[PDB]
RNA sequence: CAACGUGUUUGGAACCCUGAACAGACUGCCGGUGAUAAGCCGGAGGAAGGUGAGGAUGACGUCAAGUCAUCAUGCCCCUUAUGCCCUGGGCGACACACGUGCUACAAUGGCCGGGACAAAGGGUCGCGAUCCCGCGAGGGUGAGCUAACCCCAAAAACCCGUCCUCAGUUCGGAUUGCAGGCUGCAACUCGCCUGCAUGAAGCCGGAAUCGCUAGUAAUCGCCGGUCAGCCAUACGGCGGUGAAUU
């Protein structure tokens, strides 16, 4: 009955993370749907390179934001508090909705 | 061809919306073409 | 869809169309349209260093003010 | 930039959040027009004295150091700067791909 | 080059130029190559100046004058001297000895 | 002409610093929070350690988000020489830094770390080749000084490159030294760099040192 | 045939014949087609006289080849009256939706 | 640089052979594949209406008539420039037959490009047109100058 | 149109650059349909594409013996043709495998490298430069 | 993927895809050539074969190349001014010259109608679906979406019919006039776009000159950035069709 988002720019976070996450929600209670990785919100940007005046030879850097829904099945109250427990991560952004 | 903005390559090349390139094809229309027999 | 005045322009309107017509008088806010309510009036408009008295007609009714006045000083044997 | 042009920005988004939401909010009621349509040509009177207050005349330099021009607006920053803040490890997420 | 010739582009860089400056220019130059009977298409003569009471460093005159011709190539001369006259004559015989390194290598 | 190392392997091998992970427009700002804590580290250490004698060193400032508390991390070499010995150094740091936060009230925790060995960390070993080079000293004997000084502690391999306007001159040179292996190239390889600028009296040098380990 | 000046098209298709005659609106052309219900694919050739007749009542509900020449060039004597920006340029033959004449204006430099 | 990796040459589509597809390649103009395609295929169902044989006999025997043994090279020994003519591989002849049969199909006028292929095609096949004589103006160039080797 | 199957029995996958196709191939008559239309109305007449539909098939000569109606979007109509291709050829490896020396000897179980260059910066389409003269 | 008739209603994880780990390609095997070696030529297997393809990557150094108008700074200089605020201009002028692009010069074409298939992006001060008004740009109403959900968004070249089927033309669209709309205190100098009007030059280009070795060239669209709106025909990308020659 609970989606969290786990958004980051880092791949050993979110998986070690969720790894954890995962961890304790399947061993303090029931079934719960596994995460899915949803795709990679990744944007581009190009930068002119020199200073002054070089049109050509620029440089377009990539930033990354992966994404994995998991989704808990029944709120229990001890289950609520094993994930309102766990503040964990280290800056891997977590939302919460239906 | 397509600066000719009276037409519908150029409008389609003006990334523009007029007569010639309609939106919602129900809706807006020039004047129809009746060659008929 | 409106017109565009000036409100010192429009000032200049309730100042001489209310009192007593007058003259040259100086504006800035080159932007302004004509308003038929001026014509008679002599406008003094902008031209990047000074300003120029323009005679206002009513054949001149329905545009903007600096169309009249150039300024751009091109004499020009380019 | 100038030390002036920053401040310049600075003074004029003061203006902004001066009277924003008043002028503004005072424009959402003249463009309704349902009411009236000849009139309120004075009312563009008052619209008129808010001069700096004008978002048209609102820019986004770059904050750390004020190139007017190809500022990424997403980050803020220059175009040049943002080789040095990704090039030292300090964005977050700047992977550099070159796909 | 004052007719028939190779068509003439100067640049000023640092230098208000006068009547005796480009009449030296077409006339050292352009009737330096004029016994030449070459189509070249384009000569740019860019005169900059530089150094002495201007700024920092000794009194310079540059010249680099660049021909795009048809005739095998191009070629550029950069001279750099105490005056102009002296800067436009000496690129005056470098180029005299490019072009008849180009006229010369026709043969046969 | 040459990609800088820290900008090079952003994939793999080395880590960003400002690890916090956000939406645009809060990006933007958040970036904003990131530079004046930065900002008012370094100018509090740089003040009230310029009263005081030597060089500091701070490498990095670490700036991570969890939860509504900011963890800052500040890897420097000689971290005893900061504090007023209760913890005082580290309190008046965190009041400083709460001065230019408190947007929302959220709690941070500047921490303080020592770097394992100071001579083997670019930003501290090119800051003593700055404070030694600022004073009047040579660039040979202050250049293989830091050499044989990092040598004994430990490093790999070393290349060090110092830009113009050496002790007295009025032509640029760059002069760089190696040691060693420094493979710019080799990915996975893991070489630190610093460019610190150093403002002197008759110009600005400029000192960039690779540190291969 | 003619029509109401002096002013006539070939002998070609209907739509395009009606083009060919100075100053239509071919937007009205396309609605010459469809109020008179013409048939725009037939030639000028193969037309009744009623048809003619619809056509030349048509054409004179429309301003056309006299007299919009005589009204631009009124706003041409109007362009010589009183001095705006435009009419300068016209002394000058300029063009006056504005390019940048630093180079390339030759509709006018000829 | 050494070669070319060796090559890779289809049939036709719907009459699997080699040759025509190497032409509906060639009258290939950026990219509108299956406009040429429609171009080919209406010369063929025009060379049925006009003659009663095959397109491919009319075709290969077309191109027979527009490929050359020899031709001119303009080289150069010592800065001196000798017009040698120098003996062309087959494969070569087929690409300058359809080529020069191809570009002189694209000036024979009157209507759209089934005629004027066809119409160039049977010139071909005649001995008339332009193609065959260009095959002569380039073939009575090298047998001037057989003088040089 | 109409008859469905709803299950994945003897399936085939193919993918050119952006056109991805999955076939089932059930042992019909040959009145075989792209997602829901016939071929050669999908296919859009017959060029080459409705060829290289037909080339694998032939190949084992099995045109009467077949009915494989394809689902398949993404990409432009070549190359989704050429994904239809090779999901028969990975179809019929995964009846008769015994048909891996016809169908591997022909160019039909590869995949060529068909994929859009990127833009270069300073070029214009990862070939095409600006002149300069 | 499947059903119900136009949901979160049912199943399945079987295809596809997403995205983490793994494996794979390394002259590994075979034959033949080569001082036995490096290799070289071929063959099998394999999705892929000899850097698989593209990128990022750029040594010591050169041009005392460019940048003191990103930023920092030696020295020098101005300081009731070489500093600062505000309104108007200007960077948009125009006898010419040089360069890069777009449009073309037509029947492989142009128009109309009806059909067909993408990718990658962007968006809560927004993207804006639906309905109505208007020939239209647009106006109102604003459901849905913080994005694999919704919207931008119609992809276009392409296929099937109608016309022109050789003309300065139903090619081409320049320039100008009238009438509008949008953004924004404000659109004249100097924004875009709609509706009508005109229909310039231009029948494939001298001398010379440039790009490209394959999903490339050519060709057709779509998106983004900056951004109130735009001068963008540019730039950064993304697909579609898709060659010839060495």
């Amino acid at each position: 009955k609970i989606r969290i988002k786990l958004r980051s720019y880092w791949v050993p976070l979110i998986e070690d993370s969720c790894k954890q996450i995962m961890d304790a929600a399947r061993t303090t209670n029931a079934k719960i749907m596994g995460p899915v990785p949803l795709p990679t919100k990744k944007r581009i940007y190009c930068v002119l390179k020199s200073p002054h005046v070089h049109k050509d030879a620029r440089f377009h850097f990539e930033i990354r934001t992966h994404q994995r829904l998991i989704d808990i099945l029944y709120p229990t109250a001890q289950t609520i508090d094993s994930l309102m427990q766990l503040d964990l991560p280290a800056g891997v952004d977590v939302e919460v909705k239906l | 061809g397509r600066g000719d903005r009276k037409t519908a390559k150029g409008k389609r090349f003006n990334h523009s919306f007029g007569n010639a390139r309609p939106k919602n094809k129900n809706k807006g229309r020039g004047p129809p073409k009746a060659p008929i027999f | 869809k409106n017109p565009f005045v000036a409100n010192h322009l429009l000032r200049k309107i309730e100042k001489l169309n209310k009192k007593a017509e007058k003259e040259i008088i100086v504006t800035w806010s080159r932007a302004s349209t004509i308003i038929p309510t001026m014509i008679g009036h002599t406008i003094a408009i902008h031209n990047g260093r000074e300003h120029l008295p323009i005679y206002i007609t009513d054949r001149m009714v329905g545009h903007k003010l600096g169309e009249f006045a150039p300024t751009l000083n091109f004499r020009g044997h380019a | 930039a100038r030390k002036s042009l920053i401040q310049r920005e600075k003074k004029r988004r003061n203006l902004e959040q001066k009277y924003h939401l008043i002028r503004r909010s005072s424009k959402q009621e003249i463009r309704k027009v349902t009411s009236l349509s000849d009139k309120w040509e004075i009312h563009g009177k008052l619209q008129s004295p808010p001069r700096n207050s004008a978002p048209a005349r609102l820019h986004r330099r770059c904050f750390l150091t004020g190139r007017p021009r190809a500022n990424i607006r997403d980050f803020g920053l220059s175009g040049h700067i943002l080789r040095e803040m990704v090039h030292t490890c300090l964005l977050p997420g700047a992977t550099r791909s070159s796909w | 080059g004052p007719l028939s010739s190779v068509k003439l582009i100067l640049q000023g860089r640092n230098l208000e130029v006068s009547d005796n400056v480009r009449s030296h220019v077409e006339d050292k130059v352009g009737k330096s190559v004029a016994k030449h009977s070459h189509l070249v298409r384009e000569v740019d003569v860019r005169l900059s100046a530089r150094g002495g009471d201007l700024s920092k460093g000794p009194k310079l005159r540059r010249c680099e004058v660049t021909l795009f011709t048809k005739r095998h190539g191009v070629i550029r001369a950069e001279e750099d001297a105490e005056s102009l006259y002296s800067s436009i004559d000496l690129v005056s015989s470098i180029i005299q000895r490019k072009l008849r390194k180009i006229k010369d290598k026709v043969s046969d | 002409q040459k990609i800088n190392p820290l900008g090079f392997r952003l994939g793999t091998t080395q880590s960003h610093y400002s690890l916090w992970f956000s939406q645009p427009k809060n990006y933007a700002e958040g970036l904003q929070e990131d530079q004046k804590i930065r900002d008012c580290i370094k100018n509090y250490v740089q003040k009230n350690t310029k009263t005081s004698s030597g060089v500091e060193g701070i490498a990095r400032i670490e700036i991570q988000k969890r939860i509504d508390l900011i963890q800052v991390i500040i890897h420097m070499g000689f971290p005893k020489l900061l504090i007023e010995n209760r913890p005082q150094g580290v309190e008046d740091l965190k009041i400083n830094v709460q001065k230019e936060l408190n947007c929302v009230n959220r709690k941070l925790n500047i921490a303080i770390t020592r770097i394992a060995k100071p001579y083997g960390d670019p930003n501290i070993l090119a800051e003593f080749i700055a404070g030694q080079l600022k004073s009047r000293v040579s660039f040979r004997k202050a250049m293989k000084k830091a050499i044989e000084l990092t040598e004994q502690a430990d490093t790999k391999g070393i290349q060090i490159q110092i830009a113009g306007r050496i002790d007295g001159k009025e032509i640029a040179r760059i002069e760089w030294i190696r040691e060693g292996r420094v493979p710019l190239q080799t990915i996975r390889a893991k070489i630190d760099y610093c460019a610190y600028t150093v403002r002197t009296i008759y110009g600005v040098l400029g000192i960039k040192i690779w540190i291969f380990m | 045939p003619k029509k109401g000046g002096i002013g006539h098209g070939g002998l070609q298709i209907e739509c395009i014949r009606i083009g060919g005659v100075e100053i239509p609106n071919h937007k009205r052309v396309e609605y010459s087609l469809q109020y008179i219900h013409g048939i725009g694919r037939s030639r000028s050739r193969q037309i009744l006289l009623d048809l003619n007749f619809d056509n030349k009542v048509t054409k004179d509900l429309s301003e056309e080849e006299v007299i919009i020449l005589r009204k631009e060039k009124r706003f041409n004597r109007v362009a010589i009256e009183r001095l705006k920006e435009i009419r300068c340029y016209r002394g000058i033959r300029h063009k006056l939706g504005l390019p940048v004449r630093g180079q390339r204006t030759k509709n006018n430099c000829r | 640089r050494g070669t070319v990796e060796e090559k890779t040459a289809k049939s036709d589509p719907i009459y699997r052979n080699r040759l025509v597809n190497m032409l509906v390649n060639r009258i290939l103009k950026h990219g509108k594949k299956s406009l040429a395609y429609q171009i080919l295929y209406r010369a063929v169902k025009k060379i049925q209406q006009k003659t009663e044989t095959n397109p491919l006999s009319v075709l290969r025997q077309a191109i027979r008539g527009v490929t050359p043994d020899i031709a001119v090279k303009a080289r150069r020994v010592g800065g001196s420039t000798h017009q040698v003519p120098i003996e062309i591989g087959s494969t070569q002849g087929k690409a300058l037959a359809i080529r020069w049969l191809l570009g002189a199909a694209r000036k024979r006028p009157g209507r759209n490009m089934a005629f004027k292929l066809s119409s160039e095609l049977v010139d071909a096949a005649k001995g008339s047109g332009d193609a065959v004589r260009k095959k002569e103006e380039t073939h009575r160039m090298a047998e001037a100058n057989r003088a040089f080797a | 149109l109409p008859g469905g199957f709803a299950a994945q029995t003897v399936i085939g996958t193919g993918r050119r650059k952006c056109a991805i196709a999955r076939v089932v191939l059930q042992e019909g008559t040959g009145k075989f349909i792209i997602n829901y239309r016939d071929a050669k109305e999908y296919l859009q007449g017959n060029p080459l594409w409705l060829q290289y539909v037909k080339t694998p098939l032939a190949t084992l000569g099995y045109e009467t013996n077949y009915d494989v109606f394809v689902k398949a979007h993404g990409g432009g109509l070549s190359g989704q043709a050429q994904a239809i291709s090779l999901g028969v050829a990975r179809a019929l490896l995964k009846v008769s495998a015994s048909h891996r020396a016809p169908l591997k000897q022909e160019g039909l179980l590869t995949r060529d490298s068909r994929i859009v260059e990127r833009k270069k910066p300073g070029l214009k389409k990862a070939r095409k430069a600006p002149q300069f003269s």
